């Protein structure tokens, strides 16, 4: 709000969709994990 | 001498209790309707507890700035006692091992300490009986749950006679009360002020009118 | 797509004709009412007694049969 | 009656006499109740300590051994990926069979005592053991220590269930170790022996 | 005198009552000798007044009860918390809320279901949620996923400490019946206790948290770029630099010169341009505002002191001209019996659900809501449907007492047998109103319809040859545009821009709010509102007034509350309990909804929502027919029945297929409906014989003898599946329309 | 624990345990096998 907070977001603008972008799939996938091939049946013991 | 005393309260406060003025404006020893952790004698014995508790944090977060200003301690180990590391947005110190793990260990030794106590309260005479490497013959306690006595916890054989022990037991929950206001008093100011109670202490004998409540809040 | 809609006929026409034929053989007596032949054909119930008898008559089975013959036809 | 129990100072429960090995009154989720839960407990503690110590042994015995250069064995927790003569399914049917032969038999016994006391294919040998959970015999008690009088046999069985128990710990210690940081465990505990403090489960 | 009274270990935690089912009732407990033994042992499980006499033993269930009611509702909450934390794109929909629809359910992939995961936006894929979470977690300052994480982690441990205090309350230390019939302690500690403090830290926490962070987005900064919340209370340079009040400290508020807070207690009203919602500065000052008076506002009455109030004393002292006497042994009665508490606390709890709906569809209080349309939608029509099922209980509850805890003799009011005294000219008063103004209400669209059937739109009651304009609303939505200019001289604008003049606010090309105009149109449908209300009042006062006795039966209540009838004679006495009047007020609360939440529907859908383009037009949803084709029966079943319903039916092979098949399965349920409220028991008592018979041919024939429903039963069920299912099907029709076309 | 047990064998519990077992075990066979309109196995 102080135009030095907007010049950082102007600066950084770019990899900020890139890690909204990568949550995203990660949330999805959280649901196709086993179906991906990761997360199998060994080491689902404390895991995922 | 009765202080801010009720009709209410006089009923059940025969002053058989050391430091009984007969204050309790709300009622919660109140004889009848007792149950859960509300009961006559379990508010008097934490009333004890915290006040042991309350004298010896009241001295422990004030000795290290007395010795670092007396110029007795190293001055990096004199520190106020929210920068010891207890509030670590507030400090941090280096100690010999992890601060979880200093947790750790106290929990564990408090917690060993603590149900023995515990099952003390519980049972009277029950801690005595089962081998603990024959420390248990002197924690048989004497049947009151706040004063067990014993060659451990009384060794100086202080309070023989009865009169000597109540002047003492009313000197012990005075003091208690004292510390605790101060110990509430420590939390205030440093919530309020930012720094040390005595660098708060010594600012104020400089200059008395220079330094008080009011300054801190302007007007 | 006619066989799905001629077994649904042969359903309505089933359940219509087991309302009717049970109405009517039911008519003279039961075991909730065993002496339904003195009350006549059509009336109202029972009683609340013996845990309530609600459309024991004959004339509520072709009252009930009506709404299914309106169904298979529609 | 006297005897000390886990929490001093309480009461232990009534089903909980005494007399069985090891007991210290140690249930307050009231899992034994009846008598019938009581000796399936006792046996499947029993069968459980055991199968631990061996587990307790042959994982961190192989182990210590690969920290000196005396062995080189791999780790424990990569056995089961290695190559061996035979696929694990093979392997795996083999073992079925073998200890299902065995595991059938005890059951036999725990179903009705004696009857599995006497070799089928031979009737001269015979398994000399009189208290379920406790075969006896030539077989598994060659060296004769086990009859003897009821206070030394009770020591004895004592001492065996303590070790089962601090065995079955240990096994379960080293899984949970080893998944969680990733190293063997004679690592870990050299590594914790270098500095007491820092290195620990906080790091 | 006000004290702590407790009873230690009342009852003794075992499992040896678990085993044996139906031990709170003895008839129950002895065991099943038909089927219906079953059907009883669910209906009596929460009749705590049937199980025993004593109020103690009510009251610590009662408690306990509501303990575990509060687990359950903590428990819900982590669970929302966590599946937002988890399962959803929230920080995608954060930096573009507009173009991006929220989400937070993920579906398997098993069976070929996973086309209802639809493209939601933000690189995800998910079911559209209309709940309306993420716009609050927006407005309290979350800007990440460890924050939703702990508040879940916080609700799963206040879920476990409720269950633990309700286990604690009832099984160690239960209180007794004194420490319930203590009402002015309890007033006082929920006026100034529960409602003043809690409000008072939310004011708190909007001040400190909410609006810088707000302001920081609302600038146009990053999410990721945003200090974090302790930041501005650790570092007093960025409030100050924020909001320079803030640099004084607190002295102003001690010194009294308060206007230094002008920056962030504002009193402006009106929408915010860049969110569409309230401004969160008018929030803040208006929670302070109510903390103080609910802090004020809780030391009324007298509890263990000289000074406060005694509500007996202000019941018997009072005195009027049309009263009387009046209020002198409503103390007893309110201090004695539950269901009198219950009914009053449902209707005032319904009515105030209600105007929730209203007061939050006029005036979106959060960023970003006006603009999304299914959230409003689901909010308004959920309310509503809460509120009059609290309205319809009450007057259940009421008829309950009235029937089993009312005498005349030890607890005697004059007010209660005054009304009771003169009950036939307030029915037949009722019935009047009743039928005079549905005549009217549905004459006028019967007479359009015939008119505009006969070619004659000259005759009909429209805006254009006979006009009925509502006056009275006009002249108050004038009052309301014209009140800031004199009559509010503090306020900038007016509170909501739905009054009839000011300018339109809209939002990202959207249209959020614009005045809403008014014709002959919402004066029919206001008065068929009226109507409906009336006729369900009607329903209901005559079954809270009867219950006890009536001219055809003298002696009613020693039948009870639940009772079929009385018997074929008479003519017939079918119906004749209170328990029938609430089961035939439950339809007409069911039509009343409905036509409501239809009105509502189309004029929002007509006249109010939209889009605009770049030159400054407006293009609403429907294109604004509502004030000429809402006039006829025709124009209902034809412009909003079957225009909006393509979307459901057209929905297969898509992401919304759910909702199809929703809007085919309801219309099942309600057919079922009809089948247990067009028949009777005899003729199934009948078939249960044959069927028992073949059943005794083979061997196969259970010690519990099958038995048909009940009268009751059966009645119940066909009212609980003809409202399941005609929900649903609203449900679903209005959740397919507003997310395929808005 | 004579009487849990007692409690675990009434009708509801058991109606539910039995029926969630089959519906993952159906569950795991259709995951298993994707799609299946005819018996090809003969
Ligand atoms: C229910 C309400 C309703 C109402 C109010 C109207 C009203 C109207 N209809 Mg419609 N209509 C309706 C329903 C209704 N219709 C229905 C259900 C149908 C059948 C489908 C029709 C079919 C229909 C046809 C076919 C025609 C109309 C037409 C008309 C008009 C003719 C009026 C008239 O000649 O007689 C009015 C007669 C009176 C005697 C008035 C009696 C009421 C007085 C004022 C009582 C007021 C009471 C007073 C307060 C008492 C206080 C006492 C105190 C002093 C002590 C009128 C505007 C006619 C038209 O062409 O109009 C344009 C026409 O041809 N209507
Ligand atoms: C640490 C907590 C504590 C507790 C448990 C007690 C407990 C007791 N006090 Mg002591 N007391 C304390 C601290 C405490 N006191 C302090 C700080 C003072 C001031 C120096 C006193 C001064 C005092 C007087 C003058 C008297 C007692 C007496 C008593 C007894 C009756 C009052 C009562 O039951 O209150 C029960 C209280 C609690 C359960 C805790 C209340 C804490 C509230 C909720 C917080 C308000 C604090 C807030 C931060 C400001 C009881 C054994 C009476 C007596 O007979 O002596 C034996 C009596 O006359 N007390
Ligand atoms: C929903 C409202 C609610 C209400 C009205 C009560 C009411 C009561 N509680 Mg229960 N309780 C509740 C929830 C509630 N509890 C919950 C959620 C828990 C789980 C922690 C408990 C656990 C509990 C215990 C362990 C005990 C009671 C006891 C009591 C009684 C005395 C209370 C007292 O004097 O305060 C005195 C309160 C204070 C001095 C302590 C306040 C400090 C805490 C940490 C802060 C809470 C502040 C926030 C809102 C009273 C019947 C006591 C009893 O049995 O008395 C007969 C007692 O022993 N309650
Ligand atoms: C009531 C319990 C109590 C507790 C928990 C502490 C806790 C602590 N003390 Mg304090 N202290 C206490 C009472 C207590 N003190 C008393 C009664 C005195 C007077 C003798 C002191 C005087 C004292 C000194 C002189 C020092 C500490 C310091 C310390 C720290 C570590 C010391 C350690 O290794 O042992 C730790 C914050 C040490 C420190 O590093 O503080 C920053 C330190 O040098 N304490
Ligand atoms: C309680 C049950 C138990 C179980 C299930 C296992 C299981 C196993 N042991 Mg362990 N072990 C145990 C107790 C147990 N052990 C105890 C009590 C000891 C202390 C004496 C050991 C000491 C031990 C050694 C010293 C070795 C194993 C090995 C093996 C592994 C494969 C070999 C095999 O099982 O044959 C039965 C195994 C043995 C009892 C010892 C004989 C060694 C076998 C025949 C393997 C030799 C193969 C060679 C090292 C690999 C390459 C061949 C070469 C031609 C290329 C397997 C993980 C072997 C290994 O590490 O393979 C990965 C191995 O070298 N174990
Ligand atoms: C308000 C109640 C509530 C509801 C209705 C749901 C609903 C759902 N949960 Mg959530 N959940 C909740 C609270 C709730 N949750 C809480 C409190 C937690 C914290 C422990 C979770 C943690 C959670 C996880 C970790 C997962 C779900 C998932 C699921 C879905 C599948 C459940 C399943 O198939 O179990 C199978 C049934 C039995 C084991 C029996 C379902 C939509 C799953 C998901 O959506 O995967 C794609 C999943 O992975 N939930
Ligand atoms: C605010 C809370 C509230 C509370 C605590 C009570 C409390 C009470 N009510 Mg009242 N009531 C309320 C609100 C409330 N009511 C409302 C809003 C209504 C209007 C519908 C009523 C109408 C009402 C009636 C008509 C009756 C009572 C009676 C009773 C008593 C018996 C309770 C019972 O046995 O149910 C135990 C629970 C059930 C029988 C479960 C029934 C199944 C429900 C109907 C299904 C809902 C399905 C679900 C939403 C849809 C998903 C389907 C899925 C499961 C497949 C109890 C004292 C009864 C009585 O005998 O009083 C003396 C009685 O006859 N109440
Ligand atoms: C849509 C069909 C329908 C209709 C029209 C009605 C109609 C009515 N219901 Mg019923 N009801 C229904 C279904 C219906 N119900 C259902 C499904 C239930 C659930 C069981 C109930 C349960 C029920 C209850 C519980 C109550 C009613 C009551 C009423 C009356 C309300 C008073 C009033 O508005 O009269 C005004 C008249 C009308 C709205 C009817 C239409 C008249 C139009 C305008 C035509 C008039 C034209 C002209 C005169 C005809 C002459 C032509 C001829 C000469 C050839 C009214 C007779 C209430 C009652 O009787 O109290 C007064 C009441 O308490 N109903
Ligand atoms: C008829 C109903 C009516 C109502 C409901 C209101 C309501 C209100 N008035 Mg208005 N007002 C009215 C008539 C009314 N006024 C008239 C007739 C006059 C001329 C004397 C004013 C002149 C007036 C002034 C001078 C002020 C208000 C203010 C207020 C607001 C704060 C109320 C408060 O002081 O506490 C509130 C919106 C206050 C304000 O606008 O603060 C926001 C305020 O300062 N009103
Ligand atoms: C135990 C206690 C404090 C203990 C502090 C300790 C150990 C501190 C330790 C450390 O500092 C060291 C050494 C070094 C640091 O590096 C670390 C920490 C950890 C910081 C305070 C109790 C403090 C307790 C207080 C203040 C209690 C106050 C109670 C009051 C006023 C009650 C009033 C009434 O109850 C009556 C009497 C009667 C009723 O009728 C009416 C009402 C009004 C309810
Ligand atoms: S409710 Fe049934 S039994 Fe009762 S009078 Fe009516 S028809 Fe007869």
């Amino acid at each position: 709000v102080i135009d030095e907070y907007l010049e950082r977001s102007k600066t950084n603008k770019e990899l900020n969709d890139k890690k909204r972008l990568a949550t995203s799939g990660a949330n999805f996938a959280r649901a196709f994990t086993v179906q991906f091939g990761s997360c199998k049946f060994p080491e689902n013991f404390t895991g995922c | 001498p009765l202080w801010f005393a009720s009709s209410q309260s006089l009923s059940y406060l025969d002053g058989s209790l050391p430091g009984d003025y007969g204050f309790d404006p709300l009622g919660l020893s109140d004889p009848e309707g007792t149950g859960g952790f509300i009961e006559p004698r379990w508010l008097a014995y934490g009333e004890i507890i915290n006040g042991r508790f309350a004298m010896l944090g009241a001295a422990g977060a004030i000795a290290p700035e007395i010795l670092g200003k007396a110029g007795l301690i190293p001055a990096e180990t004199a520190l106020p006692w929210f920068q010891t590391g207890v509030i670590p947005p507030a400090g941090t110190y280096t100690y010999w091992a992890d601060n979880y793990t200093l947790f750790v260990l106290e929990m564990a030794l408090m917690g060993f300490a603590e149900h023995r106590r515990l099952q003390d309260w519980y049972n009277p005479g029950s801690m005595g009986k089962q081998y603990f490497l024959g420390l248990e013959k002197g924690l048989a306690g004497s049947g009151n749950p706040a004063y067990p006595g014993g060659p451990f916890f009384n060794p100086l054989g202080f309070g023989k006679d009865e009169k000597s022990l109540k002047e003492l037991k009313l000197k012990e929950v005075k003091n208690g009360r004292l510390a605790m206001l101060a110990i509430l008093g420590y939390f205030i100011q440093g919530l309020v002020t930012g720094v040390g109670p005595y660098q708060n202490l010594l600012d104020h004998l400089a200059d008395p009118v220079n330094n008080n409540v009011l300054t801190s809040l302007k007007f | 797509g006619d066989f799905l809609v001629h077994h649904a006929i042969a359903l309505g026409l089933h359940t219509t004709t087991l309302i009717l034929v049970k109405g009517a053989l039911d008519a003279r007596g039961s075991k909730l009412m065993p002496d339904k032949k003195d009350f006549g054909y059509s009336f109202p119930c029972d009683g609340p007694g013996r845990g309530g008898t609600c459309d024991i008559s004959a004339w509520d089975a072709f009252y009930l049969a009506v709404f299914w013959m309106l169904n298979t036809i529609g | 009656p006297d005897r000390p129990i886990w929490f001093p100072g309480s009461t232990p429960p009534e089903w909980l006499d005494g007399s069985l090995p090891g007991d210290f009154g140690f249930d307050p989720l009231g899992l034994s109740s009846d008598p019938d839960s009581l000796k399936w407990n006792v046996q499947a503690e029993i069968v459980h300590c055991r199968w631990a110590m061996l587990g307790a042994a042959g994982i961190f015995i192989p182990e210590f051994l690969t920290k000196i250069g005396i062995l080189n064995t791999p780790s424990w927790y990569t056995a089961g990926e290695q190559e061996y003569f035979t696929d694990k399914t093979t392997l795996f049917v083999v073992e079925l069979i073998l200890i299902g032969w065995a595991e059938g038999r005890r059951w036999a016994d725990i179903i009705k005592p004696g009857s599995v006391n006497t070799d089928p294919v031979f009737p001269n040998n015979k398994l000399t053991g009189t208290d379920v959970g406790y075969p006896g015999g030539l077989w598994f008690d060659p060296l004769g220590w086990g009859s003897g009088s009821p206070a030394k046999l009770k020591e004895l069985r004592t001492k065996e269930i303590k070790n089962g128990r601090l065995a079955m710990l240990a096994v379960m210690g080293a899984w949970f170790q080893h998944i969680y940081t990733g190293t063997g465990p004679i690592d870990n505990l050299f590594a914790h022996l270098a500095d007491p403090g820092h290195a620990t489960i906080f790091a | 005198e006000v004290k702590i009274l407790v009873d230690r270990d009342p009852i003794k935690t075992s499992f040896e009552e678990w085993a044996k089912p139906g031990h709170f009732s003895r008839t129950i407990a002895k065991g099943p000798d038909t089927t219906t033994w079953i059907w009883n042992l669910h209906a009596d499980a929460h009749d705590f007044d049937s199980h025993t006499s004593d109020l103690e033993e009510i009251s610590r269930k009662v408690f306990s009860a509501h303990f575990g009611q509060l687990s359950i509702i903590f428990l819900w909450l982590s669970g929302m918390y966590f599946h937002g934390a988890r399962f959803s794109n929230y920080e995608a929909w954060l930096s573009d809320p507009t173009h991006i629809g929220p989400s937070a359910q993920v579906v398997w992939s098993i069976v070929g279901q996973e086309i209802l995961n639809g493209d939601v936006g933000g690189g995800f894929r998910g079911i559209q949620i209309t709940s309306g979470f993420f716009q609050i977690w927006r407005a309290s300052g979350i800007t990440s996923e460890l924050q939703l994480y702990c508040t879940a982690i916080g609700g799963l441990v206040f879920a476990a400490l409720m269950l633990f205090a309700g286990w604690f309350h009832y099984h160690k230390a239960a209180p007794k019946l004194a420490w319930f019939q203590d009402v002015e302690s309890m007033l006082n500690h929920h006026l100034a206790g529960l409602l003043g403090l809690g409000s008072l830290s939310w004011a708190g926490h909007q001040v400190h948290v909410s609006l810088p962070i707000n302001q920081f987005l609302n600038a146009g900064v990053d999410p990721k770029e945003i200090p974090l919340p302790h930041e501005f209370i650790l570092n007093r340079d960025l409030l100050a630099q924020l909001y320079p009040s803030f640099a004084e400290g607190a002295t102003p508020f001690f010194t009294l010169n308060w206007s230094k807070y002008a920056e962030f207690l504002t009193f402006r009203g009106g929408l915010d341009p860049v969110t569409g919602g309230l401004w969160l500065t008018d929030i803040a000052h208006h929670h302070l505002a109510i903390a103080i008076l609910f802090l004020i506002a809780g030391h009324m009455y007298r509890t263990n002191w000289g000074i406060g109030h005694g509500i007996k004393d202000i019941l018997e002292a009072h005195k009027g001209p049309f009263t009387g006497q009046g209020h002198k042994g409503l103390y007893e009665i309110l201090t004695t019996s539950w269901h009198a508490q219950l009914s009053i606390n449902l209707a005032m709890l319904g009515s105030l659900t209600i105007v929730v709906a209203h007061h939050m569809y006029s005036m979106p209080p959060y960023p970003y809501l006006a603009t999304d349309y299914g959230t409003q939608l689901s909010l308004f029509t959920h309310h509503m449907w809460i509120g009059g099922f609290l309205i319809v209980g009450a007057a259940a509850h009421a008829a309950i007492f009235m029937v089993r805890d009312y005498d005349p003799t030890t607890r005697y009011n004059d007010l209660l047998d005054r009304v009771l005294r003169h009950r036939d000219a307030i029915i037949s008063h009722l019935n009047w109103v009743c039928i005079f103004l549905g005549f009217h209400s549905f004459g006028l669209y019967i007479h359009n319809d015939t008119m505009s059937a006969l070619g004659r739109p000259q005759d009909m009651f429209s805006d254009t040859a006979i006009q009925l304009q509502p006056v009275f609303a006009q002249w108050i939505q004038n009052t309301h545009a014209l009140a800031p200019g004199t009559t509010a001289p503090g306020a900038t604008t007016s509170t909501s821009l739905t009054w009839g003049g000011g300018d339109l606010v809209a939002v990202g090309g959207k249209v959020a709010l614009l005045p809403i105009p008014l014709g002959t149109a919402d004066f029919l449908v206001h008065h068929i509102h009226a109507f409906t209300i009336h006729v369900t009042v009607l329903i209901l006062l005559k079954g809270v007034l009867f219950a006890r006795s009536s001219r055809l039966i003298p002696d009613k209540a020693n039948l009870g509350f639940r009772f079929p009838c009385d018997g074929p004679g008479r003519g017939g006495t079918c119906q004749v309990s209170a328990w029938d009047h609430v089961f035939l007020g439950l339809f007409w609360m069911y039509n009343a909804i409905s036509v409501v939440i239809f009105h509502f529907s189309w004029k929002m859908q007509s006249d109010v929502w939209g889009s605009i383009s770049d030159q400054g037009v407006v293009t609403h949803i429907t294109g604004g027919n509502f004030a000429q084709s809402s006039i006829t029966i025709n124009g209902w079943l034809r412009d909003f029945l079957w225009a909006q319903a393509s979307q459901v039916i057209q929905s297969y092979g898509s992401s919304l297929s759910a909702y199809g098949l929703f809007f085919l399965g309801a219309h099942f349920v309600w057919a079922f409906s009809l089948m247990f409220l067009f028949s009777g028991r005899g003729y199934w008592q009948e078939l249960i014989e044959s069927i028992v018979w073949a059943h005794n041919k083979l061997k196969v024939a259970p010690a519990t003898q099958p038995r048909a429903l009940s009268i009751v039963q059966g009645r119940a069920v066909g009212v609980t599946h003809y409202l399941l299912g005609g929900i649903a099907t609203t449900w679903a029709f209005f959740l397919a329309r507003i997310i395929a076309v808005g | 624990m004579r009487d849990l047990k007692t409690y675990l064998s009434v009708a509801p519990v058991i109606s539910t345990l039995w029926f969630a077992a089959l519906a993952g075990l159906l569950i795991e066979i259709n995951r298993l096998f994707p799609d299946a309109l005819i018996f090809p196995f003969f």
